[PDB]
């Protein structure tokens, strides 16, 4: 995920997280991807394109 | 999960749930306990931050322990932050590992070992005593706080002796407690951190602000070589979106002013257009406050297109006002007659605004999750429109 | 309220005092801010 | 005459917010931590005499 | 005065308050003191050391005050240090040793007895004689799982130390609150001098934080909000002055007017040498109301 | 002001194990209660008094109701017989009539 | 099955204001595979070794 030049930070979370809210097994891979202002870093490359 | 019918005083609903939560505590296992949820919805996940170290000095287990009994306590203090989830890391664990062959030799069963542990780690005192004049409180600690202590647990012993200790049939070693949630940051990898959750309904933006000042202030205390790297800041989408609507509205006034200028060849309509909106805008914000709805993208989306459909009352008034003046340019009380005919153009205009609002109800009728998602865009408009009708008359 | 109070007047007095003094100045002022200040205004 | 009132405003006379009066009084004295229960009951009795 | 002079004993500083106010004062938790600080931490030892170091910074910074670090650790103790290894040699559980510490030497109630509609406690303890003094404790007789006859000293070292008389904590974890008191002057400046002077040239220990609280937090807010109210209150007042006769000359007169009306009242504070309160300001607010009225009634004429 | 008192008695004890034992579990569970402003409690020889402060002007009964939410998750974690008590229902003003 | 082969936490240790778990389990080696389980050594109330 971090390979893509259009992703800023990235966060991998696998399972739950000391909170009654999250109920995800250790299978449940759940990641937060941080994106850069579309000032960077590409021509075209829209959201769905990135996706 | 317990689901209630839409629109029930949440706290009430949470109160009712508890009724029978107490009848159950004793029927389930030992130590195992029932937990009522937090207080936030699935939206409440506001700010997320990783706890990494720009070096190797501080341990993975150390970090989790840092986030658990320091940071988490620091942030939960903040106003409308319900709870500060802890994610990933690893749990410092005191592992007593038995050796079957050692057990056989000394002939002490597991039950025996377990009974010892539960009886090797407690503290107590028993009243005070009148030495001198002051009274002294009498205490004692049997506190497990050194591996020395873990080892020195009597299991089997006898008279005139030797004493079999725990060190004699097991190795006490710190370890990683069986993991239930693993967190990581970028390719670098494996790191502990924590999420911040918003106690239902309360400008998340502000909560993030309050958090960020704290963090800034806290970083001084942090050990050497650990950074709080933000992984999430709801504020950005809130800011981005809000600045978006801040611009469109002004842009809308200027577009209107320009179009007016071409049609009425310049007129104070500038202040007239800008006056009609903010007022019809300011009533929508007066009402939603009262019935405490929100300020989600939908509600804001509502006032936006409302601006577009509130033009006719201003446009239609002005035309008729402009045309009425011209009759006196061709030829107090005479400004009053211009108003009289501004009154002739009133009735049906006014009523057209009112008729426009009522038609929106079918949209309220839909009652999905989406339907309730759209209620905002419609609630803001529906109440803004009626007031826009009165607006038009003022 | 000023001469006696078996029932809490450490407070009633505190708000009462200003009233009197201002009430010796207030009539006077109403009297002489009305004319002088007026002719000065125009 | 507003001047003459101004010398005052800076001096404020003396004291601030009151405390009010009730028909009775409560007595509490910083006393020091450790003591006896008997010595307590004793002091209590002596105080009730004074 | 007579009472305060009549009842006088060592260790006691007398305080004389009324019923209602006292009871109220004994539940409302916080700090009367104008200002104070809180040092949160993981262990008592850490945050205590902070108070000691902060004290000097209190007395030093331009501000009259007495920094109350810890009138708390006035507790007399008798530490019964159970030497696990020596208890082991006797095949005893630390709990079993404590059995004597709590019941024999304490008197932990071991149950109560139902007399219909009432219940009194049952107390199981060694004779008064054996619990008389630390020496007594050292000789406290224990019989082991092996009918060996020993004394508490054999399995424990008892020492007399002085610790906490009580433990206060803010939000689960322990925090010590140092009370620094400055009087009759708005000390909003001092709190900022400390928060930055600390960072620059005074350190701290990781595992702790610093919180500033006192009468001012809410006061500053009160002052702040009040000062928003005067513009808003005047704007509405202006709109209400201008509408009976329209002109600004009169409405500006009345506004420029009121101050002199307030004179007599404050000069009343002069014989009386009268304090002033929210109450005197309450009277002032009413005075300014009646005078404004007088101006209006007279202007119309 | 608005608050909820949580008395916990311990026959005899000490400032350390009266907290370590009973109020350490009491104060900490209350941090998560909906609406809690500050959770500061006094632990002492033999007793553990824990106050929960709410923002001025909150339906007291409501506030007392919320406090209870997590009072139940704690009963089992503290000693035997030792029990947590919710305050009365009156303020510090409530002390009306006293008789010997 | 639960402690030796699981690792049921048998209590936690108070470090002031924090508590970590205590885990009582057989060595990693004896819990490696079903075969390991079949051979999981039990000592009976009668010091029989099975
Ligand atoms: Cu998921």
């Amino acid at each position: 995920i971090m390979s893509v030049p259009e992703v800023a930070r990235v966060f991998g979370k696998t399972g739950k997280a000391e909170t009654a809210t999250d109920s995800a097994p250790l299978e449940m891979v759940e990641t937060t991807i941080q994106l850069k202002p579309q000032e960077q870093w590409r021509p075209g490359m829209t959201m769905d394109k990135i996706i | 999960y317990v689901i209630f019918e839409d629109g029930t005083d949440p706290y009430w609903a949470r109160s009712r749930v508890l009724e029978y939560l107490n009848q159950v505590q004793g029927k389930l296992p030992a130590g195992v306990s029932a937990e009522l949820g937090p207080d936030a919805t699935g939206v409440g996940w506001i700010y997320e931050y990783a706890l990494v170290d720009r070096s190797g000095k501080h341990d993975l287990a150390d970090l989790r322990s840092l986030q658990d009994w320091f940071l988490k306590y620091e942030l939960k203090t903040i106003p409308d932050v319900a709870e500060v989830a802890s994610v990933g890391g690893v749990v410092k664990e005191y592992q007593v590992v038995i050796d079957p062959q050692r057990l056989a030799q000394y002939g002490i069963s597991l039950a025996e070992v377990k009974s010892a542990l539960d009886a090797s780690n407690q503290e107590a005192g028993g009243s005070s005593i009148e030495l001198a004049e002051a009274e002294y409180m009498v205490r004692a600690s049997g506190y497990l706080q050194t591996l020395d202590d873990f080892n020195h647990i009597v299991l089997k012993a006898s008279e005139n002796g030797v004493p079999v200790y725990l060190r004699d049939v097991a190795k006490v070693q710190i370890g990683p407690e069986m993991r239930r949630g693993i967190a990581e940051l970028n390719g670098e990898g494996e790191v502990a951190g924590g999420v911040v959750i918003l106690r239902s309904g309360k400008n998340a933006r502000e909560v993030i602000a309050a958090v960020k000042d704290k963090l800034e202030t806290l970083k001084s205390s942090l050990p050497e070589g650990v950074e709080i790297v933000t992984t999430y800041d709801r504020s950005q989408l809130i800011d981005r979106a809000i600045d978006n609507l801040s611009g469109k509205l002004l842009e809308e006034f200027i577009v209107v002013a320009v179009v007016c200028a071409l049609f009425l060849w310049h007129v104070r309509s500038a202040l007239v257009a800008i006056i009609s909106l903010p007022l019809g805008l300011c009533i929508a914000f007066i009402v939603m406050h009262f019935q405490g709805l929100n300020a989600n993208i939908m509600s804001l989306g509502g006032i936006a297109i409302a601006v577009g459909a509130m033009v006719d009352a201003a446009i239609v008034m002005i035309e008729n006002a402009h045309k009425r003046l011209e009759e006196w340019q061709h030829q107090k009380t005479r400004w009053q007659v211009i108003t009289d005919a501004s009154v002739e153009v009133g009735p049906a205009l006014f009523i057209s605004l009112l008729i426009i609002t009522l038609s929106f109800i079918p949209i309220f009728t839909l009652e999905g999750q989406e339907g309730r998602l759209f209620g905002p865009l419609a609630f803001t408009k529906t109440y803004a429109m009626a007031g826009a009708a009165l607006l038009a008359i003022v | 309220i000023l001469w006696g109070t078996g029932a809490g007047s450490e407070v009633m007095s505190r708000i009462a005092a200003p009233m009197i003094g201002g009430m010796i100045t207030a009539p006077l002022l109403s009297l002489f801010i009305i004319p002088a200040a007026y002719k000065l205004m125009w | 005459s507003v001047l003459t009132v101004l010398w005052p405003l800076n001096k404020v006379g003396g004291e601030f917010l009151p405390q009010i009066n009730e028909g009775d009084l409560l007595y509490m004295p910083s006393t020091l931590p450790g003591i006896s229960a008997a010595e307590a009951a004793s002091m209590l009795q002596k105080t009730d005499k004074l | 005065e007579e009472l305060d002079n009549t009842v006088r004993l060592p260790g006691l500083a007398n305080l004389w308050v009324p019923p209602i106010r006292n009871r109220i004062d004994m539940l409302s938790t916080g700090i009367k003191s104008p200002i104070g600080i809180k040092v949160s931490g993981t262990v008592l030892a850490d945050i205590d050391a902070m108070a000691e170091q902060i004290e000097e910074v209190a007395r030093t910074v331009p501000g009259v005050a007495s920094a109350l670090a810890e009138r708390l650790e006035g507790g007399r103790y008798i530490n019964v240090e159970i030497n696990r290894e020596k208890a082991a040699r006797y095949g005893m559980t630390v709990a079993d040793v404590q059995l004597f510490v709590t019941s024999a030497v304490g008197g932990a109630m071991v149950g109560e007895t139902v007399e219909g509609i009432a219940r009194y406690p049952i107390n199981l303890r060694y004779p008064q004689s054996w619990r008389d003094s630390p020496q007594a404790l050292r000789q406290l007789p224990i019989l082991t799982p092996m009918k060996q006859q020993i004394t508490l000293a054999d399995v424990a070292d008892i020492k007399v130390s002085t610790g906490p008389s009580m433990l206060k904590t803010e939000n689960a974890r322990p925090t010590s609150w140092i009370y620094i008191d400055a009087r009759d002057r708005d000390m909003v400046s001092v709190v900022h001098d400390l928060q930055k002077a600390i960072a620059e040239k005074v350190q701290l220990k990781p595992g702790t934080s610093v919180a500033f609280s006192g009468q001012f937090e809410l006061l500053e807010r009160a002052n702040h909000k009040l000062k928003l109210m005067v513009p808003m209150t005047l704007m509405i007042i202006f709109v209400l002055l201008y509408l009976a006769f329209r002109r600004v000359g009169e409405a500006l007169l009345i506004i420029s007017s009121v101050p002199f009306a307030l004179v007599g009242g404050i000069w009343l504070l002069w014989w009386m040498g009268f304090h002033l309160s929210v109450a005197t300001g309450t009277g002032f607010i009413a005075l300014a109301g009646v005078a404004a009225e007088f101006g209006v009634v007279m202007l119309m004429y | 002001d608005v608050q909820v008192i949580i008395k916990t008695s311990y026959p005899g004890q000490a400032p350390q194990i009266v907290e370590n034992q009973v109020t350490y579990p009491l104060t900490t569970t209350m941090l998560s209660v909906p609406g809690a402003k500050t959770v500061r409690g006094f632990s002492q020889f033999g007793d553990s008094y824990v106050y929960v402060i709410f923002e001025d002007g909150t339906d007291p009964y409501w506030a007392r109701s919320r406090v209870l939410e997590y009072l139940n998750q704690v009963q089992g974690k503290l000693p035997a017989g030792v029990s947590a008590e919710l305050g009365p229902d009156a303020t510090g003003v409530g002390w009306i009539y006293e008789y010997a």
